[PDB]
């Protein structure tokens, strides 16, 4: 299942496993 | 951090020569455009195999003579992925495939199992 966005440190999104 | 920095590959399973299979290094924790990437090789025994690499931007990619003109490694920035795809394979690509990225500090994923048998 392709990446998804993952919430990162900085309450943005960055890619990450699904 | 570099603990964030993650390569996860796959793609490896069995397969008959001359067939092909399409190996996944899924990146995350910083961004496939701005970082070269290498895919490597490694049979029991024998030595770790350098297989290509792809430049940051548009630096563009390099292969290994073994494998000039049957793999072919690509980069997906939006997914933050990179891709082997292989084609015409033979016995001897047989190993363990792993991606890497970095300069002094070097990540490295697991890697996933290729195995190719001869058929009749």
């Amino acid at each position: 299942c392709g990446p998804i966005p993952v919430l990162d440190e900085n309450g943005l999104f960055a890619p990450g496993p699904c | 951090s570099s603990s964030q920095v993650q390569l996860v590959e796959s793609g490896g399973g069995l397969v008959q020569a001359g067939g092909s299979l399409r190996l996944s290094c899924a990146a995350s924790g910083f961004p496939v455009y701005w970082n070269s990437m290498y895919w490597y090789r490694q049979a029991p025994g024998k030595e770790r195999e350098w297989v290509a690499a792809i430049t940051s931007q548009g630096g563009g990619t390099e292969y290994a003579d073994s494998v000039k003109g049957r793999f072919t490694i690509s980069r997906d920035n939006a997914k933050n992925t990179v891709y082997l795809q292989m084609n015409s394979l033979k016995p001897e690509d047989t190993a363990v495939y792993y991606c890497t990225v970095g300069v002094g500090v070097s990540y490295r994923g697991q890697g996933t199992q290729v195995t190719v048998s001869a058929g009749r």
